[PDB]
């Protein structure tokens, strides 16, 4: 799970709320198993790096609250890629350019 | 039906809908006229935008608000729509309080007709239900008991809204981590305004907390539509809008014992030449009135937009 | 409130810095023989449905926890994390019911339960044979997210809310605190599965061998041959190793061959009883 | 009231339909009770959004959602529809197999007839099919078949399941450039299934690949409905719904070897007491019955409603 | 790879760089006379049904090639752009079966054709007296795509299908090829339709005359006649002008008589024989 | 007679797919866009897919699908559609008109 820590760190800029919700979230919460809190105020964190947009609280607890209550497991790079094309291309650049 | 069109179509032009405050936030949708599908996916930003829309684009025969608040409310996918936290909904049916009077008929002949359709005409039959105001008052009681619960036990503040035909809409708005709550916590809400796993507490005192008190006053459960407080998302008809099937106000209540359930609830003035497909004397808006069948008849507007919509005829000509 | 009764409470890292600095509990396990084997008592009496010791029964007792939840998370059972959770918490119930008042709200207070006292509430049942008492509430909102996965006696119907709180005995505010741990051992566990283990630590943990001469034929010639290859994945399949981290040692290679090994899906030197 | 639709609708309460993941680019599609002619053109973006509409608004006797995916569902304009995709269908009728014993006969006096009318009652003729296990056996090795082409030949991942009546249904949910197959295209895997065009391979090896080895083992063309296969905008029977020709379940076979064709199909429990209308000993879901003309009879509602459905009688109440 | 042999390999743009920069083929159309010639041969060829010579009998064989597509393009014949694209395909085939393995396979991925070499598949037939053998496997979904226009010997139930592959041989994969080759020169006319074409060039390719002086007593009053008008325009028509960029050549005059017209659809006949020339 | 034309002037399409559009940008793409692309331009099939959703997103309210556009570009290349007249798209679309009129006044 090295890459979504990376991912998280540096930033995104098109699929922020696709990988939010079928990765950084499942991740942070049902493998990395941080507090309900530390997700949500990471997950504000990595999806200001861009900067450029909102994304509401009410609705990060929401995508916490369910794949905590639902034990969701981020999606493999495999299924990135095979399923949502545009959101795999932007995770690969940023793993390639550092 | 092109003559109803205009009795709403005019009643909308200058009604001012009850609209939430992040209105930008909601999902819009209505049924329009003669179409069994919904439009939906509507997003406006004021009151103002909406006039214009049901005026000019699409005249509602039933008109909504999502309860629940989107980042993009015209979002056609669920996910991309970015749930954000909904409001708390009840629905209180007179359908299983009073058990009314129904007729089954041909509109051509007007023969009682066990059947779906009917011999002769080949025409599918028309059901009329008689909503009494009795039916009005028991179901008055229940949300009574429903505004006790959630005022009392929960500390929460709801609305009560006449539904426009047949029952009570009761709303919460709740925006803090009362708006995320599950369907599961929800149905944990649901069945304890309904009484469900309330134990009794058989020698407790009136004025005793919560259930115990309540379960010795001698109220016991709510009949509510349990699925409508279960969901997490759900379609609020919007107040002072008209119910397609009465064309009476979706009215706020606000003091539950001046409620009188007569013609007042419905907005339209004069009168139409109503033709009656049977003869029946029924009670209409607690006020009983005797039609005969194929013959026209002079009522007054509100008595026959509301018999129009109720199958038992239809409204001809205004006056 | 006593640590050496309830280790979780302080931090991993906050225990490191009796130690000087930088160590952390992979390095302190490998000098340590009695922590790993008292981690290993723990979860041979949960496999067998014994009571488990308080950690006040221990010399280093925040240490025997976490190296107790750092063997469960490397043998990787889920079924076995709720018998131990479970049962850990079971032994932590009997040191709830021996803690006073301010020490109940405190621990609730560490493990965000939004619990405290208030002005209580008497009622009487059955003509005033029954009494019934309660001086501690929590908000409605919170008692739901509390009980989300709890027997029907927790449901709200059977419950007395007033004015949005929920009203709850000692008793009460004690189940909820076992629950409130039965849940924090789980996630726990989940953050150690993060960084790689000195294999010979995990090694010890899972109490394996070595790996045998006929393996090491095979980490020098980078090309091998046939049957020299059908056989070294098999290998690799009996020790649990990932889909992923095989290709990755045996570099320039054929890829047509890891889908024919896939597809299966010296060695007494290893499964030591 | 219709009896048969108090048990489809408390069935359709708690029923949880296998609904695809893009839900709202799916056309929905129904035939309500006592009407020819199916309502169409609906979208729902949830489950609980389509379980409203079925228990409330109109309840279905038979639940349909197309196996194309388009950007507005709900535009009746083709072109605003905007087809993006379909998924690959297969049909096995029961059909061209079997050919199964059936009765023509008036309801009234219970005598077999071969007009559509009778003489004496002037009552229109019921017609009965009756449904043998032995047809099912039959129907279940054409799938089986079609499965061994599609996995070994095309290299696909299907899913079977059972029609709700006389056969089953092969899904291929595809996600990429085969859902944009042409209907030409469909049309040649249709007959590559159906060995329309396939040589013989007269003395070849029972391993060989495709329809070498399948030729030399026997096996034939799949009897599949190949207007099912090439209509790209097909219509697919929802799992999971009510047939409305027997009450029972479109239900998912898992593995092809454990299907047995009995009242397990159905989700009906309770007791039903039924009134037969001819005196018949016919094999109805696995198990020989002997009724008799006019003597009501008390049996498992999953028998009645089946019995009910298929004309050989009417279920009067349910214990 | 010979590009002598297959010259829809460069692209036309590619070749053109060979002359210095900026001249595009209407510069060395009209240096060269020998291109509009070879041009005209291979449509003539095809016209009467012969075979047409491969272009390694060229000495600058790409460009022969594209003006070629460019005059079919000129000539907006449908009709004979098929049968050129066929008969193109029919030459480029004998060179596909005196080709090996590893060109056939690089032309094939040249033209978008997802073909390659597979684990190969043997089988009997008729006990053990017929072999049949197949070492290219191509995806059933580019199968069903390539045999789009194709008879019935390529249909899906005749093939041998495993695993989602269709496997051939090599004549299969050449047959393939060749109609790859007759669909990539039809779409290779439509983009000539495009640029217009200095119509000296396009009256070169389509061998035309001139204008005689009747026309141009008319490109000079600007308010002419009235019979002045009905033989100027029936005139226009002869040529092959479109009903667009006609009122747009004489302009601030009548619009209401070019409805009247588009309905009629020195020398003696003035025009039509200082235009069509038999040449 | 001979072989008459048609027309040969497509310039506008460029510059509409360059700026972008508002209301009737599926109706473009539909009609026009796509049949240029392929047909006239003959851009490679997944160049004009790459191309229409950069177009599409232009005013960005609202969505198009990855899917549809396949779709389209299939069925034009199948069937060989040449991009509508701008006459012919006056007669039939006056809102999608008077629309494209606007991005060629705005230059
Ligand atoms: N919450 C969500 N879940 C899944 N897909 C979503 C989504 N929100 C948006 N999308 C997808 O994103 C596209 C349109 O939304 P966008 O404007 O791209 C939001 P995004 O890419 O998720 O994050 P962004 O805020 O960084 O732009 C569509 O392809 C849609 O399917
Ligand atoms: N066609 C429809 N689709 C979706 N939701 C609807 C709906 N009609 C009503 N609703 C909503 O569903 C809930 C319960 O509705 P119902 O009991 O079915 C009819 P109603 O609007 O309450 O009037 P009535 O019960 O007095 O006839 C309410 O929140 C209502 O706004
Ligand atoms: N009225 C209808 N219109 C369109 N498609 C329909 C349809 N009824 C069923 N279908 C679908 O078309 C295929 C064949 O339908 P039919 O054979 O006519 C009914 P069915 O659902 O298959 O049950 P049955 O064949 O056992 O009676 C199936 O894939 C089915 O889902
Ligand atoms: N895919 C499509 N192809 C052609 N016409 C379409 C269409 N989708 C909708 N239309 C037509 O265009 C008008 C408005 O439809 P819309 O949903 O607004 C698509 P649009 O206006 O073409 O593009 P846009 O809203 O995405 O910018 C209606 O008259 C409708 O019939
Ligand atoms: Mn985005
Ligand atoms: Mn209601
Ligand atoms: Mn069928
Ligand atoms: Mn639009
Ligand atoms: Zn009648
Ligand atoms: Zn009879």
């Amino acid at each position: 799970y090295s890459w979504i820590e990376k991912v998280l760190e540096m930033g995104l800029q098109d699929s922020r709320k696709r990988f939010i919700l079928y990765v950084a979230s499942r991740y942070l919460v049902n493998v990395k198993g941080v507090n309900e809190d530390e997700a949500l105020q990471t997950l504000k964190e990595f999806y200001y790096k861009l900067q450029s947009g909102k994304v509401y609280e009410s609705w990060l607890k929401s995508v916490i609250n369910g794949v905590k209550k639902k034990g969701l497991l981020p999606w493999s790079l495999k299924r990135i890629e095979e399923r949502d094309k545009e959101m795999y291309n932007e995770i690969i650049r940023v793993l390639k350019n550092s | 039906t092109n003559l109803i069109k205009s009795f709403f179509r005019n009643y909308y032009l200058n009604a001012e809908l009850e609209l939430p405050k992040d209105m930008e936030l909601r999902e819009f949708a209505l049924q329009p006229f003669g179409s069994d599908t919904y439009v939906r996916h509507l997003s406006f930003s004021s009151s103002e935008e909406l006039r214009d829309y049901l005026v000019n684009r699409n005249l509602p025969l039933h008109l909504f608000y999502s309860s629940a608040r989107y980042q993009l409310p015209s979002a056609r996918n669920m996910e991309e729509k970015a749930w954000m936290g909904s409001d708390l909904l009840f629905d209180i049916d007179a359908d299983h309080l009073c058990k009314l009077r129904s007729i089954r008929f041909c509109p051509v002949c007007g023969n009682a007709v066990v059947s779906e359709k009917c011999e002769r005409d080949n025409v599918e039959t028309l059901e009329y239900v008689e909503m009494t105001s009795e039916c009005i008052k028991r179901g008055l009681e229940q949300t009574r008991n429903l505004v006790e619960i959630l005022e009392d036990d929960f500390g929460l503040k709801p609305k009560v809204y006449f539904s426009g035909n047949r029952g009570f809409h009761v709303q919460v708005d709740c925006y803090g981590n009362c708006a995320l709550l599950d369907s599961d916590e929800r149905k944990e809400i649901a069945e304890y305004v309904m009484g469900i796993g309330v134990p009794g507490y058989p020698g407790g005192s009136e004025n005793a907390p919560g259930w115990v008190g309540r379960k010795n006053r001698g109220i016991n459960g709510v009949t509510i539509d349990e699925q409508v407080t279960i969901d997490v998302k759900r379609l609020i008809r919007i107040p002072n809008s008209l119910h397609g099937k009465s064309g009476l106000i979706v009215k706020r209540v606000p003091n539950l014992d001046d409620f009188e359930f007569n013609e007042t609830l419905s907005p339209f003035t004069g009168y139409t030449i109503f033709l009656p497909y049977i003869t029946i004397e029924t009670e209409v808006l607690g006020s009983i009135i005797k039609l005969n069948r194929g013959i026209p008849i002079k009522i007054k507007s509100s008595i026959g937009i509301y018999l129009h919509l109720r199958n038992l005829g239809e409204v001809k000509a205004y006056v | 409130l006593d640590v050496k009764k309830y280790p979780f409470i302080k931090s991993l890292d906050d225990e490191l810095k009796k130690y000087g600095g930088g160590i952390t509990l992979t390095d302190l396990l490998l000098n340590s023989t009695t922590l790993i084997d008292q981690a290993k008592d723990r979860i041979q009496k949960t496999k067998s449905g014994d009571e488990l010791p308080h950690y006040v029964s221990y010399n280093e007792p925040v240490l025997v926890f976490y190296t107790t939840l750092l063997s469960l998370a490397i043998l990787n059972d889920v079924k076995l994390i709720r018998r131990y959770a479970y049962a850990e918490a079971k032994q932590f119930r009997s040191l709830l019911h021996t803690e006073n008042e301010e020490n109940l709200l405190e621990i609730s207070k560490l493990l965000d339960l939004k619990i405290n006292r208030c002005d209580p509430i008497k009622f009487y049942l059955e003509k005033k044979r029954r009494i019934i008492q309660k001086e501690f509430c929590v908000h409605f909102i919170d008692y739901l997210k509390y009980t989300k996965d709890l027997k029907e006696d927790w449901k709200l119907s059977g419950q007395i809310l007033h004015k949005g709180y929920v009203y709850l005995d000692k008793n009460q505010l004690i189940g909820l605190i076992a629950e409130s741990i039965k849940s924090k051992i789980v996630e726990m566990i989940r953050p150690l599965n993060l960084k790689e283990i000195p294999e010979k630590l995990k090694s010890l943990i899972e109490r394996r061998g070595i790996i045998p001469p006929c393996i090491e034929n095979i980490l020098a010639k980078e090309k091998l041959n046939e049957e020299e290859i059908r056989t070294l994945i098999t290998f690799y399949i009996d020790i649990g190793k990932g889909l992923s981290g095989i290709v990755s040692i045996m570099k320039k290679y054929n890829v047509s061959n890891v889908e024919d090994l896939y597809r299966k899906y010296p060695l007494q030197l290893y499964f030591l009883s």
